[PDB]
């Protein structure tokens, strides 16, 4: 299984939705999910299957599912939104995931 | 609620048995699945393995023979054993739940 | 072949999850239950496998919580796959 | 031997075709048959009928039928109708939406 | 199947409410129904599933009961309804039918 | 539709074959669960036939190897013989399609 993330150091502004997207070879459908991964901080399980959100996850963040290009939009961004995101696979016992994006706060 | 704190040796020489054991914070061994995965510094992740909680595992071909994941039983806690290591090894490992919780995560150095 | 699943309910206004799984090529699969996607906190009586020659298919029913139902929280069912390496799963919403 | 049914309902929240699967169990030496009701009316119904997979004591099968999505929650109430010629035993299972 | 009413006739004024009590030997369930008698015209059933309602029914009406014991309760007499009401037990295939409870108006 | 028309010889001989007809307009009776049933001159009534939609029956115990009742696809229409009418079988005879549709009965009176 692959992954691939062409994105790097996104920018939004306070308010703005800033979205971040995965592709991969495999089609996978509803098989994914997603991390925040905060510097100093344990990694945090965000995003759960092809769209929902894991108990204690804000409603402010909502993906969309796919066959393909699966993604995420942060509505409203507020403060402490910056992290590596990453996608997630779970259609094989082999998991891959991408190298990830930054957000920015500009 | 329920965290995973990995623990294990900051440094091992090379070709030198590497072992890191997770411990577990809460819920039980008995439910669920549990893995061991870990980051390279060049923002790249790769999953390790698969410990059921009835008994049994499953390991990333890439890892295959120097790759041992056992798992203990009143002390709610599982290791990985590597028996062979090389500079190349050095990582962030991280004990987590089949998609759930995540632990902080240790970084072992494989060097002189 | 990967396993198919698929979730019911009674419904008709605790209520009982029936996951439904065929699709087995080795005839070797476990499931497990999760709430609003953490694992660990049902627990279901399972069923053995109907050992049908097409595929040894099985199911499993869960006691769920109505208080849980009406305040919306879904459920779903994870089937996991040892010989075909695999992950298939089933989500059911329910209604607030 | 005679059947037990049982009828799921297979639906998310929002309204407006929802399928509604019976499943029948533990029976039919020789064979037994399955109509669909709604509120006690047949003939209205027609359900994607299974094969018997057989245990070799019994079987088990069900059917699966398409209602119209602007009928749940009007307070129709549907049914299952097992009757097995042997035995000469007839049994049913009922449900209804939540308005 | 053996079926028997407690009592072959009832009167009572309109605008009351009315009820037959229905027995039976053996355990039949649920799979009961009642039926309305209507002289010189075709007679015509109702509570046709298992002590729930049938479609076009007056709503002075639900079955009620269980197992050995049934019962008919009809509220707020009202019009022409002065005549037989059946039980009917379908659970042995060998269908059995009791007898009718005649209503009067005083 | 729910028309269901009963017709029948009105008056028949003790030995002579009795028949009746059920003429059933609306939905098909290929949609099966179809009966007969009969009403004495008392309250008491009894259920004495079935055809499915496979054309398979069911006879009622005490009328064995009489009922015969039997369909005709193309007209819509079902029909009971009983043979020898035997003087007893005075009841008005129904057609009800289990419990759904009850339609006109008609009585048939024996005498000699
Ligand atoms: C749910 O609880 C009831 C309580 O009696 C029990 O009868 C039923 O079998 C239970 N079902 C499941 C799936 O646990
Ligand atoms: C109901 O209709 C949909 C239409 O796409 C179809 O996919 C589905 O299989 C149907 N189900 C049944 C039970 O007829």
């Amino acid at each position: 299984i692959v992954m691939t993330q062409s994105q790097k150091f996104m920018s939004t502004s306070v308010g703005d939705r800033v979205s971040v997207t995965c592709k991969a070879s495999q089609n996978v459908g509803t098989n994914v999910g997603w991390f925040q991964q905060k510097p100093g901080q344990s990694p945090k399980s965000l995003i759960y299957s092809a769209s929902y959100r894991y108990s204690g996850v804000p409603d402010r963040f909502t993906g969309s599912g796919s066959g393909t290009d699966f993604t995420l939009t942060i509505s409203n961004v507020q403060s402490e939104d910056l992290a590596e995101y990453f996608c997630h696979q779970y259609y094989s016992y082999p998991l891959t995931f991408g190298s990830g994006t930054k957000l920015e706060i500009k | 609620e329920v965290q995973l704190q990995e623990s294990g040796p900051s440094l091992v020489k090379p070709s030198q048995t590497l072992s890191l054991t997770c411990s577990v914070t809460g819920a039980s061994i008995t439910s669920g699945y549990w893995n061991w995965i870990r980051k390279f510094p060049g923002n790249r992740l790769e999953y390790m393995g698969y410990i059921s909680y009835s008994g049994g595992t499953y390991y990333n071909p890439s890892l295959k023979s120097r790759i041992s994941i056992t798992r203990d039983t009143s002390k709610n806690q599982y290791y990985l054993q590597l028996n062979s290591v090389t500079t190349e090894d050095t990582a962030t490992y991280y004990c987590a739940r089949d998609f759930d919780v995540w632990g902080a995560g240790t970084t072992v150095t494989v060097s002189s | 072949v990967a396993p198919e699943v698929q979730v019911l309910h009674p419904s008709s206004c605790s209520v009982e999850l029936l996951c439904l799984v065929t699709g087995f090529s080795p005839a070797s699969a476990e499931v497990e239950w999760l709430v609003d996607g953490v694992g660990g906190l049902l627990v279901a009586s399972q069923s053995p496998a109907v050992r049908s020659g097409s595929t040894y298919s099985l199911s499993s029913r869960v006691n769920v919580s109505g208080t849980d139902w009406r305040e919306g929280k879904s459920y779903s069912c994870r089937v996991r796959h040892p010989a075909t390496n695999t992950v298939v799963e089933d989500h059911v919403k329910g209604c607030p």
